[PDB]
Order: C-alpha cells, then sequence, then structure tokens
C-alpha cells in the first residue's frame, strides 16, 4: 500500500534526528586522557578435564566458582582457586550452545541445538544434581540464556524471538519479537530491567522486560552480531561481529560512539566484556587470540595469546580480580 | 501483508517519537564513571601479589 | 690423525643425542603427539638416546686410543650393554610395522581394541629380548681364552654363541619385517586401485600414490638393511672361518660405525619426516 | 593440608575418574550426518537403521557402534551451527530421482555443492544415496529427463538417465582425500547398511596409510 513509503519517511525522520546530537566525537573529548599504557597479564591457572570443544562459560556471583559446557556432553563446575573440580552434570544432548550460573549459585542452566533451556539444582538435599525444569516452545536452537533471578530467566533462540520464562510454572510469560534473523546473543542490564539482543540482521535492539516491548533499535554493523555486553554504567553497550570490527553504542544519546577496528584483524568476534571500571574492552577472535582494547582510546593495550584453537568464551569476575577465556581446544584459562 | 506493514510503521514512530541527548554529554558521563572508578580496577592497576587470591 | 677422527665421531655423537632428545621432548610438551604410533616412535628415540649418552662416547674413546685402558671389568660390562641397546632398537623397528600392519589390515581392531597397554607391551618384549641376548655371555658362553689380552675388549666369538646372537639380533627381525611390509604393500595396492578431464584427474593421482607407496617402503628397508646387514654378515663369517679371513682394520671400522649411524638415522626417518611431528616442532619454535 | 581441602581433593580426583572412563568409550562409536531435503525419502533409510530440534538414533552393526543425526527439523541459518558436525566420520545425502519432475532435484544440487565446499568439510567423504530407482523408471519413459537437465542427449533409458543425474552429482567434489560412495537403494534390503559399513571400512584404512605414509 502507501504504508511503504511511510516507513520511508520515518527511518529518514531518524536518521536526520540523530545527526542534530552529534556535536563532538567521542575521541575528541577523550583526546586529553593519558594513555592506559602496555597490559601485560599472564596465565595464573589452567583448568582441564573437557574432551571437546567448550562453547560457553558463566562466572559465579562471589568470583570464585565458574561453570563450563562442552560439546561431550559435560557440565563441569570448577574452583578456579584450587583448579578442584565440584560438579560434573550429564547432560541428555550433547549439542549445547550456551550455559549460564544462577545469582545466588543455586542453579545452572544450558541449551543448544535441541530446543530445550534446562535447569540443574545444585545444592539439593541429598547431593546429587538432578534436572528441576526443562522448558520447551521455542522454535529453533537456544544461542543465550541469563539468570534474572532465582525464579526467572531469559533466552533467545534462532526462531528470530527471545522469551521471558516462568520457572516455577514453565510457561514463557512474554514474547519478545521484532528480529528478523537468528537471534546469537544476550545482555542483562545491572539493575535486570532491560536487555539487549544481538541477531543476524545486522542490528541490536534495546527491550523492556516488564512491558515486552522494543524501545530502541541500533544498526551500525554489516554483518551478523555474534556477542553484547552492557558497559558498567548500564548507559551503553558493545557489539562483536563477524565483520572483525566492535562497536559501542549508547543508549541516551541512541547513536554509535566508537569502533574498534584494525587493519590487521579479519577475523571475525565471537565474545566480548568490559572490565570493573569500564576501561578494557576485552573481544575473543577467530585467529587463536583475546585483543584488550581501550574503550576510550580505541587503541590495543595488548593481546592474550596462548590457546591453540578458536577462544569461543569469555567472562571477566564481578570484583575484577581475573579474566576466564575457554576455547575449541577444550582448555580454560584464567589470566588476572 | 499490510498487517505486517502497518505494525512496522507503527513501531519506527514509537522509536522516532523518544528523547535523545547529545553526544558530548553521554562521552562525557562515559569518561566521568570510567576515572571515577579507576582506583577500584584490579586489572587496570596490577594487585600486589600479596593481594592476589589465583597466585597467593 | 686423532684430532681429525676424535672431532668427527664427537659430531656424530653430538648429532645422535640432540635429534633423539627433540623428539621425547615435542611427544611430552604437545598433546596432539600422544598416541599408541608415537608412544613407540618416543620409546624408539629413547632407546637410541641412551645408545647415544652410553656407548657411543666409549666406543669413539677406543677408536682413538686403540687400547681398552679401564680394565677387564669394565670391558665386559661396556660390551653387555652395547648388545642390550643395539638389540632393543632392532626390535623396536618390527614393533613399529606390526603396529602399523595390524592398522591396516584389521580396521575394526584400530577403532574398538588398540590401547596403550599394547604399546607398553610391545616396549617391553623389545627391551627383554635385548637381555635375554645380551645376558648369556657373562653367565657362561663364554670360551676360556677369549679374556686374553689385556689390550683389547671384543665380544665372544664362540661359535654356539655367535649363531644365538646373530640370528636373534638380526636374522629373525629382518625376515619377520620383509614379510609385514610386504603384506602392507600388497593391502596398499589393493586400496589404492579400487568428466573426462575429471577422470584423467583420478587416473593421475592412483598412479602417483602407487609411486608413493614404493619411495616410503623403500626408504626404510633400505636404511635399515643398509645400515645394519653388512655388519653382521661379518659378524657371522669371521667366528668360524678363522684363518685365512683376515680383516683389515679399517674397514671393521667403517662397518661398525656405519652400524651406530642407524641410531642417528630412525629419529630423521620415524620422527622428522611425517608432517605432525613438523607442526608442532614449528609451534615450539 | 587442611581436612576440609584433603576432603575436596578426593571429591575433585572422583569426578575426574568417571570423566577419564566416559571419554574411552564415548570415541570408540562412527558419527554420522544425515543430510538431504525434508522429503528425499530420508524416512525410510531411517527406518532401514531402526529395526524438533535434532534427532540422534544409533545401531550396532558386526560389531561397531554407529551414531546418526538428523538436521532436518532445524530450521534455521546452517552456517551457525554447521561447525558442530566438524569431525563426523562421513556425511549421508539422500537425493530423490522421481523429483526430476516434481524442481526438487535443482534445489538438491546447490545442497550437494555447499556442503561439500564447506571448509569445516574438505576432506569428510560422502556416501550419496538416490532414492525412488523404480518411480524414476515410470517416469522417464513417457516425460524426458531434457526437461531438467537441456544439456542431456540419449536413449531415454533407466540405464543411462540413471547414470546421467550420478555423475552431475559426483562432478561436484573438487578435492582428493575424499571419495562420493553413491548407491541407487536396494529396495527393502540390509544391504543400504552394508554400503554405510563397507564406506566406513574404506574410509579408516585410508586415513590410517596416510598416517604412514602410503597413499
Ligand atoms: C633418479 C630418480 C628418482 C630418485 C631421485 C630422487 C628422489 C629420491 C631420492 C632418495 C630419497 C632420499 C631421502 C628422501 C627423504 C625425503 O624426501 O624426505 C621428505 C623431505 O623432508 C625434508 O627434506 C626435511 C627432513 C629434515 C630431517 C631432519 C634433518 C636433521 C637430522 C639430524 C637430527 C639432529 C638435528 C635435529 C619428507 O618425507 P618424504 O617425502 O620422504 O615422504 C614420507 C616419508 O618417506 C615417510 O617416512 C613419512 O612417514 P613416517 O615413517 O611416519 O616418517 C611420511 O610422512 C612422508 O614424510
Ligand atoms: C645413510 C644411508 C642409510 C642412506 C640410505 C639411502 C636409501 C634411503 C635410498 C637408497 C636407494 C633409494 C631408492 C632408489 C629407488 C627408488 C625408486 C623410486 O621410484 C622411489 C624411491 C626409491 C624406492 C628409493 C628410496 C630411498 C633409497 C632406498
Ligand atoms: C648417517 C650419516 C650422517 C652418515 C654417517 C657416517 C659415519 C658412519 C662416519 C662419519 C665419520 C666416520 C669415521 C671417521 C674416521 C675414522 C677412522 C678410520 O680408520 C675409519 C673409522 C672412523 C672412526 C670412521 C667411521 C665412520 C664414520 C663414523
Ligand atoms: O666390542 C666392542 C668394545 C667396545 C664397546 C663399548 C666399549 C668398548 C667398543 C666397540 O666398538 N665394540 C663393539 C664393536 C662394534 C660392533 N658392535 C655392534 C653391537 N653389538 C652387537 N649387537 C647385536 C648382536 C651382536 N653384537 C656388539 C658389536
Amino acid at each position: 500500500d502507501q504504508l511503504r513509503q511511510e516507513a520511508e519517511q520515518l527511518k529518514n525522520q531518524i536518521r536526520d534526528a540523530r545527526k542534530a546530537c552529534a556535536d563532538a566525537t567521542l575521541s575528541q573529548i577523550t583526546n586529553n586522557i593519558d594513555p592506559v599504557g602496555r597490559i601485560q597479564m599472564r596465565t595464573r591457572r589452567t583448568l582441564r578435564g573437557h574432551l571437546a570443544k567448550i562453547y560457553a562459560m558463566h562466572w559465579g556471583t562471589d568470583s570464585r566458582l565458574l561453570v563450563s559446557a562442552s560439546q561431550d556432553g559435560k557440565l563441569i563446575i570448577w574452583d578456579s582457586y584450587t583448579t578442584n573440580k565440584v560438579h560434573a552434570i550429564p547432560l541428555r544432548s550433547s549439542w549445547v550452545m550456551t550455559c549460564a550460573y544462577a545469582p545466588s549459585g543455586n542453579y545452572v542452566a544450558c541449551g543448544g541445538l535441541d530446543n530445550i533451556c534446562s535447569i540443574y539444582n545444585l545444592k539439593t538435599r541429598e547431593g546429587n544434581v538432578r534436572v528441576s525444569r526443562e522448558l520447551a516452545g521455542h522454535t529453533g536452537y537456544l544461542s543465550c540464556c541469563r539468570f534474572l533471578d532465582d525464579n526467572q530467566i531469559v533466552t533467545s533462540s534462532g526462531d528470530t524471538t527471545c522469551a521471558l520464562w516462568d520457572i516455577e510454572t514453565g510457561q514463557q510469560t512474554t514474547t519478545f519479537t521484532g528480529h528478523t534473523g537468528d537471534v546469537m546473543s544476550l545482555s542483562l542490564a545491572p539493575d535486570t530491567r532491560l536487555f539487549v539482543s544481538g541477531a543476524c540482521d545486522a542490528s541490536a535492539k534495546l527491550w523492556d522486560v516488564r512491558e515486552g516491548m522494543c524501545r530502541q533499535t541500533f544498526t551500525g554493523h554489516e554483518s551478523d552480531i555474534n556477542a553484547i555486553c552492557f558497559f558498567p554504567n548500564g548507559n551503553a553497550f558493545a557489539t562483536g561481529s563477524d565483520d572483525a570490527t566492535c562497536r559501542l553504542f549508547d543508549l541516551r544519546a541512541d547513536q554509535e560512539l566508537m569502533t574498534y577496528s584494525h587493519d590487521n584483524i579479519i577475523c571475525g568476534i565471537t565474545s566480548v566484556s568490559f572490565s570493573k571500571s569500564g576501561r578494557l574492552l576485552l573481544a575473543g577472535y577467530d585467529d587463536f587470540n583475546c585483543n584488550v582494547w581501550d574503550a576510550l582510546k580505541a587503541d590495543r593495550a595488548g593481546v592474550l595469546a596462548g590457546h591453540d584453537n578458536r577462544v569461543s568464551c569469555l567472562g571477566v569476575t564481578d570484583d575484577g580480580m581475573a579474566v576466564a577465556t575457554g576455547s575449541w581446544d577444550s582448555f580454560l584459562k584464567i589470566w588476572n | 501483508s499490510i498487517a505486517q506493514a502497518r505494525k512496522l510503521v507503527e513501531q519506527l514512530k514509537m522509536e522516532a517519537n523518544i528523547d535523545r541527548i547529545k553526544v558530548s554529554k553521554a562521552a562525557a558521563d562515559l569518561m566521568a564513571y570510567c576515572e571515577a572508578h579507576a582506583k577500584e580496577d584490579p586489572l587496570l592497576t596490577p594487585v600486589p601479589a600479596s593481594e592476589n587470591p589465583f597466585r597467593e | 690423525y686423532q684430532v681429525i677422527t676424535s672431532l668427527l665421531l664427537g659430531t656424530l655423537i653430538f648429532c645422535a643425542v640432540l635429534g633423539n632428545a627433540c623428539v621425547v621432548a615435542a611427544i611430552a610438551l604437545e598433546r596432539s603427539l600422544q598416541n599408541v604410533a608415537n608412544y613407540l616412535i618416543g620409546s624408539l628415540a629413547v632407546t637410541d638416546l641412551m645408545v647415544s649418552v652410553l656407548v657411543l662416547p666409549m666406543a669413539a674413546l677406543y677408536q682413538v686410543l686403540n687400547k681398552w685402558t679401564l680394565g677387564q671389568v669394565t670391558c665386559d660390562l661396556f660390551i653387555a650393554l652395547d648388545v642390550l641397546c643395539c638389540t632393543s632398537s632392532i626390535w623396536h623397528l618390527c614393533a613399529i610395522a606390526l603396529d602399523r600392519y595390524w592398522a591396516i589390515t584389521d580396521p575394526i581392531d584400530y577403532v574398538n581394541k588398540r590401547t596403550p597397554r599394547r604399546a607398553a607391551a610391545l616396549i617391553s618384549l623389545t627391551w627383554l629380548i635385548g637381555f635375554l641376548i645380551s645376558i648369556p655371555p657373562m653367565l657362561g658362553w663364554r670360551t676360556p681364552e677369549d679374556r686374553s689380552d689385556p689390550d683389547a675388549c671384543t665380544i665372544s666369538k664362540d661359535h654356539g654363541y655367535t649363531i644365538y646372537s646373530t640370528f636373534g639380533a638380526f636374522y629373525i627381525p629382518l625376515l619377520l619385517m620383509l614379510v609385514l611390509y610386504g603384506r602392507i604393500f600388497r593391502a596398499a595396492r589393493f586400496r589404492i586401485r579400487k568428466n573426462e578431464r575429471n577422470a584423467e584427474a583420478k587416473r593421475k593421482m592412483a598412479l602417483a600414490r602407487e609411486r608413493k607407496t614404493v619411495k616410503t617402503l623403500g626408504i626404510i628397508m633400505g636404511t635399515f638393511i643398509l645400515c645394519w646387514l653388512p655388519f653382521f654378515i661379518v659378524a657371522l663369517v669371521l667366528p668360524f672361518c678363522e684363518s685365512s679371513c683376515h680383516m683389515p682394520t679399517l674397514l671393521g671400522a667403517i662397518i661398525n660405525w656405519l652400524g651406530y649411524s642407524n641410531s642417528l638415522l630412525n629419529p630423521v626417518i620415524y620422527a622428522y619426516f611425517n608432517k605432525d611431528f613438523q607442526n608442532a616442532f614449528k609451534k615450539i619454535i | 593440608l587442611s581436612a576440609e581441602e584433603r576432603a575436596a581433593l578426593e571429591r575433585s580426583k572422583a569426578i575426574e575418574k568417571n570423566l577419564k572412563e566416559d571419554g574411552i568409550s564415548a570415541a570408540k562409536d562412527v558419527k554420522l550426518l544425515l543430510l538431504g531435503a525434508g522429503e528425499s525419502g530420508k524416512s525410510t533409510i531411517v527406518k532401514q537403521m531402526k529395526i524438533t530440534g535434532i534427532v540422534e538414533t544409533h545401531f550396532t552393526f558386526k560389531n561397531l557402534h554407529f551414531r546418526l543425526f538428523d538436521v532436518g527439523g532445524q530450521r534455521s541459518e546452517r552456517k551457525k551451527w554447521i561447525h558442530c558436525f566438524e569431525d563426523v566420520t562421513a556425511i549421508i545425502f539422500c537425493v530423490a530421482l522421481s523429483g526430476y519432475d516434481q524442481n526438487r532435484m535443482h534445489e538438491s544440487l546447490m545442497l550437494f555443492d555447499s556442503i561439500c565446499n564447506n571448509k569445516f568439510f574438505i576432506d569428510t567423504s560422502i556416501i550419496l544415496f538416490l532414492n525412488k530407482k523404480d518411480l524414476f523408471g515410470e517416469k522417464i519413459k513417457k516425460s524426458p529427463l531434457t526437461i531438467c537437465f537441456p544439456e542431456y542427449t540419449g536413449p531415454n533409458t533407466y540405464e543411462d538417465a540413471a547414470a546421467y543425474i550420478q555423475a552431475q552429482f559426483e562432478s561436484k567434489n573438487r578435492s582428493p582425500n575424499k571419495e562420493i560412495y553413491c548407491h541407487m537403494t536396494c529396495a527393502t534390503d540390509t544391504n543400504n547398511i552394508q554400503v554405510v559399513f563397507d564406506a566406513v571400512t574404506d574410509i579408516i584404512i585410508a586415513n590410517n596409510l596416510r598416517g604412514c605414509g602410503l597413499y
């Protein structure tokens, strides 16, 4: 109908509005800042026991325990201080793509090519880990899952939708639609009232958990987005795509701020994360390496080499003491 | 198809009718948070081996 | 003269101990190189390191000084330590052939029965036969007049022990390897020989694969036979035909050291040529 | 050496023991990836070897454990999950010969080219299965093959027309260390699981010959 031309009008209006708000680039304002300098981090621990590629990890809230998921159908909980194994949960399906840790430390979740999110009760009255709840209803593979609290969980799948579940009953309360391609990542806000999702339509979207509607849409990338992560402030986030570039978007300014690219890098980004103060941006790559970026400068400050295969997962502790990188060569590494 | 097109227009309208601040203020508040919490960043400022829990 | 000989033999020892040790290192470091195949190559490298550190230097001493200035007791010890490792190195070469033969011709045993316990069992039998070959002439099997000239150090020339040592150390290994590697050749040729431009490309590839299969088996068997066969013919003929069979000293030294050179040549043939070891070495250095 | 910390190391050692045992028995099975169109005859083959995400079926045939994965129910971008099957022993592909008329065959040819040129499947062998041989017979008796392939020229017969399609599929392979084992499905014989067994046995001997340096 005429609706196509009306949509085109609104698209052009939005672009004009954001152009007015642009008065000075992040680089100009942060030019005076003294460079952070070279960063030298070194493997402190190496965790071994996985016999296949590791696809995900998630730190505990106490910055001591962590969970890892691997293609050999194992969910191992480690003790990063002493490299001890605390649990080893066998999965019914070995095609697992994501894992989570409850903010209390009482539950873990996993999912993958089977379109099911499975929740496991860690601390029970018998000391044996059993599957408490399996949540079904997605049409495509499960890409990511984050524990909102001890009772609610947010998941994203390949059916171009995200959902909010109620673990006690098992039915999804809210469904978030609007994405055009597969949703690949997800990140909750510090106050757990908003979250962002990156999809294969080269667009990120901000969602309201309570209302279930899309507030803002960000589109600067040229290919699918593999990773997303909120700034510690909660007013910005960073994206990683197959375009071999990272980008920082701000919610209030509603536009891109800075780009983290190098002509020597041609491989895509698999995972991104920030530091405690937000001054560092750590990103894993397909060239077997992790690159530290200066979030306020777009200048590299170090390289965490040491993995023999593709770095697939990456996470920084709540207290910011250490960073853990897992990879396709079945090895975890805590760097600090 | 018309229903889908209508949905798209309505969504774009909502996203267009929001309040946006100037990139200058946004960039300043990011720099200010980064500066303010620089002392509590173990990765930024390497921690004494005595207080380092992954070595001693 | 003494200088030149001491230098050349010294270089040989240095190169052998270097090469052998690097193989053992690469296996211990990398996790890609820790299969049953490379447990029989690393054991062979260890056995040839033992040859290069214990026997070879004291054999170079005897060559230069042309006298054994260590006493009769030390002579009998180093003779028995020469027959052990050299015999263990020849049976390691047949344990790698028996592993390859079992891998090629029985593909279900390869899947669901091949364990490192097999590697360990094979390694133990090589050393066992070494002892069983080396231990007799200390406890018996010794002609009375053998321990005579205090300025010499030679193995027993008893007619019975000569047959025992030669046949149990080289001749039985040789035949076993020829049989197994002929069978492997036949199996390989059978596997190899089972859009006109596309069809011609297939024919080309087949011919090139029926050439690689001959080069490889030529390299292996030629190296083994050329290194060890000349020594063991002389070690069998001379003890019997005592008179009218004077052995020139130069040719004897050449055949002895040609026999020792197999410990240098083994890591090159079995380790430095395959791709995965090269990749691990490049990763390390 | 505290009592508590020794109890922890004991629990860790017990965990490491079960992980080792599970990994030993998880390397004795042959993994296979089953591909092809949703309707291409996969149901009959799956039925033969069992006499909404990933369907797994496993069976034992002559002291060999097989692990078959069907990804027909995963309606997503293939590039985002195809690297999970990098280590499969072989790929089983099913093609409907009858569907030169209903083109389904052009779709199948396109899928075949993509999977056989993926960077993850450079050396993985393919076991092609051409289904519905008899129905093809009736079809070509009337409707000529040229409706699908203008380049085709020859007498319309069951032997000639089928051999043409087989060669058109085999052409896509542009790599050594990779063989396409084609089989026009013998109706309701166990011969179908003997073409999988013979193909798997042949790609284990060739791998072992490569390690020695004799292939
Ligand atoms: C007239 C017509 C035709 C005939 C004429 C010409 C053609 C043939 C001539 C006769 C052949 C002579 C020897 C040929 C060797 C040769 O070509 O070697 C190649 C080149 O590598 C290097 O050059 C690099 C190797 C470096 C080795 C280390 C060097 C240092 C050694 C000292 C150690 C101490 C210091 C480290 C590599 O090997 P390759 O081409 O010979 O082929 C195979 C080899 O034969 C198999 O044994 C091997 O299997 P393995 O048993 O597991 O090892 C296979 O993987 C494969 O490598
Ligand atoms: C220092 C000593 C031990 C070196 C020994 C050299 C050996 C390895 C040489 C000498 C003669 C050579 C062979 C001569 C003839 C051929 C035929 C050719 O189509 C393939 C290579 C092949 C089969 C060669 C393999 C290597 C070979 C056996
Ligand atoms: C395997 C490849 C590197 C070839 C190895 C060649 C070896 C066998 C050569 C290199 C130097 C040689 C020695 C050089 C000097 C002499 C003195 C002479 O009276 C013969 C014996 C003796 C002691 C030689 C024996 C053979 C020898 C050790
Ligand atoms: O007799 C001596 C005395 C010593 C040995 C070390 C100190 C003094 C110097 C020396 O060179 N030789 C050995 C001569 C070289 C030949 N070797 C080859 C290995 N052997 C063997 N292997 C299997 C079966 C039979 N014999 C023994 C003979």
